[PDB]
C-alpha cells in the first residue's frame, strides 16, 4: 500500500556529533491530498529519542516538521536496534477526531508504512 | 519490534 506522504528524507535520518548532547534532526510529512490523514512515527528503540510531535493529524494541502532528538544515552541495553524508525499513516475518517480508535478500527491495506533507517556521523 | 515513539 503506498505512502500518501511526502517524508524529508525518506529512507535515512542523519545525526551528526557530538554524540555527548542531544542531536536534533528532522523529519518534514507532507501530504498532497485533499484530506486530513493521521500519522504516528515508531522506533525499535523509544527509549534513545525524543520524537515531537510522535504523532497527530496532518491536514489537507499541509506540511509539518517532526524534530527526532537523539538522546546521548538511555538504560535500556536490551533495545535491539538503535537505528529505525517507522511513520504509519493512514486517512483520518470524515467525522472523527477521537484517533485511538480508528488506529485499532483500521485495516491493514488502510495503513500506509514507510521505514527509515538512522545514520550516526 | 517497532514502539511508539515518545516525546
Amino acid at each position: 500500500v503506498e505512502q500518501v506522504l511526502s517524508l524529508e528524507p525518506q529512507h535515512e535520518l542523519k545525526f551528526r556529533g557530538p554524540f555527548t548532547d542531544v542531536v536534533t534532526t528532522n523529519l518534514k510529512l507532507g501530504n498532497p491530498t485533499d484530506r486530513n490523514v493521521c500519522f504516528k512515527v515508531k522506533t525499535t528503540v523509544p527509549r534513545r529519542y525524543c520524537v515531537r510531535p510522535n504523532s497527530g493529524v496532518i491536514d489537507a494541502g499541509a506540511s509539518l516538521n517532526v524534530s527526532v532528538m537523539l538522546q546521548p544515552f538511555d538504560y535500556d541495553p536490551n533495545e535491539k536496534s538503535k537505528h529505525k524508525f517507522m511513520v504509519q499513516s493512514m486517512f483520518a475518517p470524515p467525522d472523527t477526531s477521537d484517533m485511538e480508535a480508528v488506529w485499532k478500527e483500521a485495516k491493514p491495506e488502510d495503513l500506509m508504512d514507510s521505514k527509515l533507517r538512522c545514520v550516526f556521523e | 519490534s517497532f514502539f511508539s515513539a515518545t516525546e
